[PDB]
Formats: C-alpha cells, structure tokens, sequence
C-alpha cells in the first residue's frame, strides 16, 4: 500500500483517495496497473461502482484506479493502452510532498459545484 | 418534472477517460 | 508494476506469474491489496477468471491475487482479514533472488499431475 | 460416463483460501 513515492489514504482530512508524498514534475508516472475490459449488462450492475468505462464498453479498475476521488484541481492523471488494458497514472501538474493524487471523470459521473469554469 | 424524461440509454456510460469523448 | 521487492511476469520462461527479486525469509509480507467481496450468481459468471471465493461467498482480487499461478512448490502465499476484504502476500518458506512467486488454489481449481503426495 | 453425475453443486467454489475447508 505506501510507497516511497505515496501512500493510500486513509488521510487525516481526506476520504480514500490517493496521498503524493512527492515530489512529482509534470508528466511522471506515480503508477500503473493492468484493468478488466468487460461489456455492460450484468457487469456495469455487479461492479456498478469503480469501473473505468469507455466509448465502446465498461472496465474494471485493477490497480488504484477506483480509490482516485473527484477533486477540483486534481494534480494527476491516467492513460490507458489500447484498450482498457493496461492503466497508467501520470502527475498532470508537477505535485509537491503531501498533496493528494486524484482523477476527474467526464461527461457521466458528476461532481457537485458547477464551479469549474470561467465564462 | 413536466418535460422529456429518458430513462435508458444507448449512451450510458460510468467513468469518462483520459482523452476519449 | 516492477517494485525493488519483486516484479510483474512477462518473464523470459514464465506465464503471468510473479517474481522475487528476493531475498526474502519464510514468513514476509511480500506485498498487500484490497479485494470485493460478492455473492456468487451472475458475479461468479461474468468474474469467471479471477475470483477468490471462499466458504460462504466468491470475492474478486483486487491486487495482483490473479497473477499468481499454480506451481508444485510455490514459495510465497497470502493471508486474508476478516472476511474477503483485505488481501496480504506473505512469502511460505524464504525465496532466493529471481524466484517466481504463486499460490495454490485448494478443493476447487485443479492443478494437472496428482505427484503431490508422498502415499 | 456410466454413473450418476451432478451438474449443478450448492457447494460450487472457485478458489480455495489460505487456510479455511
Ligand atoms: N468532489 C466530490 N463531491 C461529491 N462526491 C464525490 C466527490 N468525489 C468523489 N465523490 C463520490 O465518490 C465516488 C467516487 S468513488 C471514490 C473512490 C473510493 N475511495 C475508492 O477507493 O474506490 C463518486 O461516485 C462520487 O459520487
Ligand atoms: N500448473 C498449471 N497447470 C496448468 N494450468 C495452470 C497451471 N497454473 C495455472 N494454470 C491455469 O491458469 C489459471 C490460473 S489464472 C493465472 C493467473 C493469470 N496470469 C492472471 O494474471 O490472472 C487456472 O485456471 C489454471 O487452469
């Protein structure tokens, strides 16, 4: 779970999301995981929680693609391969020793405040 | 709420992607 | 995925099983994940693959629980909390540097030759 | 083959557990 380079919290402040003890510059991969690849149907309602779909099926997120919480400046991202394969987690943004690596989502799964826009 | 609602969707998807609409 | 504990194969002779870089003792915890604890029914059918299930109900591995493979002395196991919840790696008996690390699966999973008994 | 065979199985597990029959 913790690694030199962060840890999975489980915070002081902070529901389950990730914790960057780096340290990270803009473009570094924190970490990569494999992921599932299944169609909707029963999968989409069984895993109907963390799977990291897309335009075309519904995926699972193996590695800590799920525990990725919603946040208004998330300093990190993913990137997948061909596919909904292989999962990769790059710093968007250079990060710096305690912030917090999370992910956004996209047209479905919604945040709260519709505060992320300047027109 | 007295409009269109659509309950099911071809369209229905969960978590958005890196770079893919 | 290659941690300086071990790393993920995709070995020069392996499968997709595990391997040691260690240098580890009998009783190490080699690595940990969580996992998600289901019910059997369209779960077990569409998890179909990779599901440690056990006397009550069919759980997913999260962490890398799936890649281990079955072999006739696999040095390395895993513990499980209370429940299918969190999921641990220990290492059954010390590995040396460039090991494989697996598990065995139990009543269920067949492995293939019946040569371990010693009747 | 020539004997009773049980398809379906209450007891139908996949994988075993790190000490628990
Ligand atoms: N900024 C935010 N506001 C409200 N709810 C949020 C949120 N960020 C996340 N959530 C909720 O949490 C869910 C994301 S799943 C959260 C990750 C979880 N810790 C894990 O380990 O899997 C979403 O469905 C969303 O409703
Ligand atoms: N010793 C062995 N002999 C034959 N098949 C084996 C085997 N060890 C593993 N397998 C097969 O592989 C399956 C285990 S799943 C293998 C792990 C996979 N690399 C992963 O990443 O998930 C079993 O269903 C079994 O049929």
């Amino acid at each position: 779970m913790f690694n030199d380079r962060v840890i999975v919290k489980k915070s002081p402040l902070g529901g389950y999301g990730v914790f960057a003890r780096k340290s990270f510059e803009k473009g570094e991969l924190v970490e990569e995981c494999l992921c599932i690849v299944r169609h909707n149907d029963d999968w989409g309602t069984a895993l109907e929680d963390y799977l990291f779909s897309r335009k075309n099926m519904s995926a699972m997120a193996l590695g800590f693609g799920a525990i990725f919480n919603h946040s208004k400046d998330p300093n990190a991202r993913h990137e997948l391969t061909a596919g909904l394969k292989r999962m990769r987690i790059f710093t968007i943004k250079p990060i710096a020793i305690g912030e917090e690596i999370t992910i956004s989502y996209g047209d479905d799964y919604w945040l709260s405040r519709p505060r992320l826009t300047q027109n | 709420g007295k409009a269109p609602r659509k309950q099911l969707a071809t369209k229905a998807a969960r978590k958005s992607a890196p770079a893919t609409g």
